[PDB]
DNA sequence: ATCAATATCCCGAGTACATGCACAGGATGTATATATCTGACACGTGCCTGGAGACTAGGGAGTAATCCCCTTGGCGGTTAAAACGCGGGGGACAGCGCGTACGTGCGTTTAAGCGGTGCTAGAGCTGTCTACGACCAATTGAGCGGCCTCGGCACCGG
DNA sequence: CCGGTGCCGAGGCCGCTCAATTGGTCGTAGACAGCTCTAGCACCGCTTAAACGCACGTACGCGCTGTCCCCCGCGTTTTAACCGCCAAGGGGATTACTCCCTAGTCTCCAGGCACGTGTCAGATATATACATCCTGTGCATGTACTCGGGATATTGAT
């Protein structure tokens, strides 16, 4: 095998689309934000924005990750890598 | 069923969301990982997005304010205002 | 007979006594020749201010110290102790620098 | 020629500082270009900003100036 | 399972430049009074965000077989480290002068105010008409099949 | 006894045969062009008034410029722990299948808060006289750097 995820890698690359479903977003934003303030109502775009920049930041963050995991001759990604590229790009210690 | 949101970010989303980013192989130990650091983010943006919705007195948080939010973290998004 | 040390304490005693110490290590007068050399390259005929070439000094001192921190980071990463090149690619790529 | 000017041993040391035990003998360089690009880009501004102010001599704020421009902010230098 | 050889820390003494405080003063912070419009408050309004219903089905959750990448272990070659001697250039002090900051005088240049008027904006329903969905016929490529030719071993000949 | 020769076994060639891929055509529908005021409104033309921006000297320090001395860099040596390569055990992430379920569509409903206007009043710009707090200058002295010698670790080799 190891040929059928290629066809996703090269598929998704093309394609640009919301890879999260609505939904479920919509109602972890809401939780999220009800700690702050109770009682909240949400502009569409806004949460559509939140998605879109998180998805950007998730891909990027997956980018890196894949380099942290080459660097270190594998092909496999684990956490071992996503701690090492938070910590050198500058969100955690 | 009484389940937090943040496993509503389903483990084919993190799936699909890794293979745009061109990741062959993916350990079982991501799925969990990820998720928390989806949290981060989101702490530290409806975080600043409710501020603004403080000082304009208003109660319904618009696209300008998390749009503000992203702008002063470096991450400014094109095509939602401003 | 003449009493040798280990090859790898004397890199910890030297670790132990600069990152205790905050004084300057590049010689002034190269820097001074580098910084001269390059503002003449872009624009001859610069005066420099000592307190200016000083300031670019701590400035690059402190950007390498930082790089070589991010470099270390790499290189355990991948199961090494020594530094090569490729880990400061990585890091200056992941950084946002070079790519 | 003078980015000789910065030694083997000053690399050493620059290392030392960060926490590294053993140095390759080839990193040298390829640091001499690091060092040789990242000071490439604060006197492009130093420069700039001395152009200005219709002076030709690089005052110690003009440095401080481009590197808050670029994102590294130091402090003792009249920041 | 310790003893020599270094390196480091602790303490004491001669020494000095930089901290901290007082002085003269000057120019910016302060008190008083006036003008006035920016923003608090109230009001209606109507956009739209939130709640629930039913139906479709793309997508997710669960299971099972499994080949592969991960990791541990072992060994050879060598690239760097530690310490010696040799050698050069960084480092520490006086003389010029050309740059930078004030001081003085001038006029060009933006702010402000008031009519004048094309001009960008919004909803109007406008109509086309690209571009998103569905179907279908082109090449590209690998997994197979038939047949022929070459080479090794067992059988018979002298 | 050894050797020629038939029989069988394997390697090489060629070719379809079939299953998977990708550009071309059909088609319909919501959304980019494009008037149409309008609408009031920013932008332009046309004036002056004041100030800051600019240039000329001119005082005055802070960068370049020349001379002795060792401290750090250069260069050599040996040797050893590490890098890199190889190999095998096995776990787990992969791939494919059926089954469940909540996303997605859209429809309907409706009350909460965005959003604009109208009113008016007090907080804030602004000018002037008052005055005192911060700042440049000058100077005593002491906390801290440096040198030297004796503790306590701190490693390596038997």
């Amino acid at each position: 095998p190891g040929t059928v995820a290629l066809r996703e890698i090269r598929r998704y690359q093309k394609s640009t689309e919301l890879l999260i479903r609505k939904l479920p977003f919509q109602r972890l934003v809401r939780e999220i934000a009800q700690d702050f303030k109770t009682d909240l109502r949400f502009q569409s775009s806004a949460v559509m924005a939140l998605q879109e920049a998180c998805e950007a930041y998730l891909v990027g963050l997956f980018e890196d990750t894949n380099l942290c995991a080459i660097h270190a001759k594998r092909v496999t990604i684990m956490p071992k890598d996503i701690q090492l590229a938070r910590r050198i790009r500058g969100e955690r210690a | 069923v009484l389940r937090d949101n943040i496993q509503g970010i389903t483990k084919p989303a993190i799936r699909r969301l890794a293979r745009r980013g061109g990741v062959k192989r993916i350990s079982g130990l991501i799925y969990e990982e990820t998720r928390g650091v989806l949290k981060v983010f989101l702490e530290n943006v409806i975080r600043d997005a409710v501020t603004y919705t403080e000082h304009a007195k208003r109660k319904t948080v618009t696209a300008m304010d998390v749009v503000y939010a992203l702008k002063r973290q470096g991450r400014t998004l094109y095509g939602f205002g401003g």
